[PDB]
C-alpha cells in the first residue's frame, strides 16, 4: 500500500545465438541457393554493399 | 389393411444420408368410425386412389435397386455437382516484371501493367477429385424412397419380409443392432 | 521393534486430466467417429440417458 510511482524496464538477452538475416525474398528458407541468390545470377549485375 | 394398406412413410437421417426407417402413415389417418357404407365406401376408394399413385410416383422417380435402403449409394447414382470450370484472368506476367525490377524500376499498386502486353488465362477444374458416394442428400432423399405400399404385409416366407424398415436393422448383419 | 498395529490407507490422485469414458464398442480408439455413433440403435432412433 505504500508502493513508489516506478518506471517498467523491459529488455531481452539472446546468447548463442548469430542475428541471421537471410537473402532470401520471403526470409524464409526454402533452399541453400536462395531465390535472391538466383537472382542475382540471372541480372548479372555487381553491386556494393554499405 | 391386406388389400388397401397404409404406406410405410421413410424416416430421414441427414447425418448418415440414409433412411433410418420405414412405419406406417398413422399420423396422416383418416376416421371413418362414424361414418355408414355410404362413406366408408368412398374413402376406401381414396385410401386406394392414394395407393395407386405412390406406385406410380415410386415407377417414376425412384432408382431401381435390389436391397431397399443400402447402406452406401454408388458415385454413379448420386446426385453430384458439376460445375463449369473456373476462368482465372491472371493478373501480372511475372518475367515481365522481374525484368523492370531488375533493371531498377520499383513496381508499386495494381492491360493491367503499361509495360506488357501479355496476359495470361487460367482455367481450371471446379469439381471434386473423386467422385462423392455413400450417402444421398435431403432432395435425392425426396425422389426415391417414396412411401412403400406393402401389399398382404408380412405374408410371404420371412427374409422376403421387409426388415429394413426396421431403424434398427443393419443390412450387412442380417440382425438387429443393441445398445452395444 | 516397537511399532504399533496399523491399517494402510491407499488413495490416488490424478490432476489436469479428465475421466473420459470412449461411446465406443471395445472402448479403443478405432476412430474419430466411433461404431457406436454410427450404430443404427443411436442413429435412427432417440433414446433418453440417465
Amino acid at each position: 500500500k505504500t508502493a513508489v510511482d516506478s518506471i517498467t524496464q523491459k529488455k531481452f538477452l539472446c546468447d548463442r545465438t548469430l542475428w541471421r538475416i537471410p537473402f532470401s525474398s520471403n526470409f524464409m528458407s526454402m533452399g541453400a541457393l536462395t531465390d535472391l541468390g538466383q537472382n542475382l545470377l540471372y541480372a548479372n549485375s555487381a553491386h556494393a554493399l554499405d | 389393411s391386406k388389400e388397401i394398406p397404409t404406406p410405410y412413410m421413410w424416416s430421414y437421417q441427414p447425418q448418415m444420408g440414409l433412411a433410418a426407417g420405414a412405419a406406417q402413415d398413422y399420423s396422416t389417418r383418416i376416421n371413418y368410425m362414424s361414418a355408414g357404407p355410404h362413406m366408408i365406401s368412398r374413402v376406401n376408394g381414396i385410401r386406394a386412389h392414394r395407393n395407386r399413385i405412390l406406385l406410380e410416383q415410386a415407377a417414376i422417380t425412384t432408382t431401381p435397386r435390389n436391397n431397399l435402403n443400402p447402406r452406401s449409394w454408388p458415385a454413379a447414382l448420386v446426385y453430384q455437382e458439376s460445375p463449369a470450370p473456373t476462368t482465372v484472368v491472371l493478373p501480372r506476367d511475372a518475367q515481365a516484371e522481374v525484368q523492370m525490377t531488375n533493371s531498377g524500376a520499383q513496381l508499386a499498386g495494381g492491360g493491367r501493367p503499361s509495360f506488357t502486353p501479355r496476359q495470361a488465362i487460367l482455367t481450371l477444374q471446379t469439381s471434386s477429385s473423386e467422385p462423392r458416394s455413400g450417402g444421398i442428400g435431403t432432395l435425392q432423399f425426396i425422389e426415391e424412397f417414396v412411401p412403400s405400399v406393402y401389399f398382404n404385409p408380412f405374408s410371404g416366407p420371412p427374409g422376403h419380409y421387409p426388415d429394413q424398415f426396421i431403424p434398427n436393422f443393419d443390412a450387412v448383419k442380417d440382425s438387429a443392432d443393441g445398445y452395444d
